[PDB]
C-alpha cells in the first residue's frame, strides 16, 4: 500500500513532430490525455534547498 | 632566479621602498637619498595584470544537469557519468596546477628580468665614469651631486662633461 492505496498509475511520453499525427488505439486500462503541451522557449533548472533573492 | 638580479646578486630588497617596486639609493656628500623609478616599475606592472586580465574572465559555456540529486539515476548510466565527471575533473585540476605554477615561475623570472634591465641601462649611461660593484652599486669616480644624481634617473646624465674627472681618478 502506497497513500493507503496498491494500484498503480504510471506514465508514457513521445514528442510528436510538427504537422505530424499521434494515433492512440486501446481495449482499456488507459489514462488518456485531454491536454498535449508546448514548450515556450529556453529557461534553466537547478535543485536547491535555499530560498530564491 | 633565471636572471640572478632578485635573489642574486643585489642581496635583498628595500622594505622602506614604498614608492614604486624597483628604485635607486645613492650616497654622497650630501648625504643619503633613495627614490623609485617608474618605466621598469609600470612595465612589470603592466605585464603582471596582463597575466590577470587573460586569467581573470568566465566562459559563456553553459552545462545543463545530467544527474539528479534527490532522486538517484539509473545504476549503470549514472556510473558512466560519475566516472566522466570524475575524468573531466581530474584534468581540470591537473590543468589548474600546471597553470599556476607556470606562471608564477614566469612572473618571479620577469620581474628579475626587469631588475636586470634597469641595472644594465644604468650601467650603460655610466659608460665609463663608474665602476661594477658586485652587489648592484655603481662606483662613481667624480663628484656627483644631488642634481647629477637626479640626471642619472632622467637618463639625462652626459658621461662626456664628467668623463675627464672620472677616467684620471681610476
Ligand atoms: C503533414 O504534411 C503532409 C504532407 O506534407 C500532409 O499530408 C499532412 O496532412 C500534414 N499533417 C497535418 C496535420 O497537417
Amino acid at each position: 500500500q502506497v497513500n493507503g492505496l496498491s494500484g498503480r498509475i504510471d506514465f508514457h511520453w513521445l514528442m510528436l513532430n510538427p504537422n505530424d499525427t499521434v494515433t492512440f488505439s486501446f481495449n482499456g486500462a488507459f489514462i488518456a490525455p485531454d491536454r498535449a503541451s508546448f514548450l515556450r522557449g529556453k529557461s534553466m533548472g537547478i535543485q536547491s534547498g535555499v530560498q530564491v533573492d | 632566479g633565471l636572471f640572478g638580479a632578485i635573489a642574486g646578486f643585489i642581496e635583498n630588497g628595500w622594505e622602506g621602498l614604498i614608492d614604486g617596486w624597483y628604485g635607486f639609493r645613492h650616497q654622497n656628500a650630501q648625504g643619503e637619498g633613495t627614490a623609485a623609478d617608474y618605466k621598469s616599475t609600470q612595465s612589470a606592472i603592466d605585464q603582471i595584470t596582463g597575466k590577470l586580465n587573460r586569467l581573470i574572465e568566465k566562459t559563456n559555456q553553459q552545462f545543463e544537469l545530467i544527474d539528479n540529486e534527490f532522486n538517484e539515476v539509473e545504476k549503470q548510466i549514472g556510473n558512466v557519468i560519475n566516472w566522466t565527471r570524475d575524468s573531466i575533473t581530474e584534468v581540470w585540476s591537473y590543468n589548474a596546477e600546471l597553470l599556476v605554477a607556470m606562471e608564477n615561475q614566469h612572473t618571479i623570472d620577469l620581474a628579475d628580468s626587469e631588475m636586470d634591465k634597469l641595472y644594465e641601462r644604468v650601467k650603460r649611461q655610466l659608460r665609463e665614469n663608474a665602476e661594477e660593484d658586485g652587489t648592484g652599486c655603481f662606483e662613481i669616480f667624480h663628484k656627483c651631486d644631488d642634481d647629477c644624481m637626479a640626471s642619472i634617473r632622467n637618463n639625462t646624465y652626459d658621461h662626456s662633461k664628467y668623463r675627464e674627472e672620472a677616467m684620471q681618478n681610476r
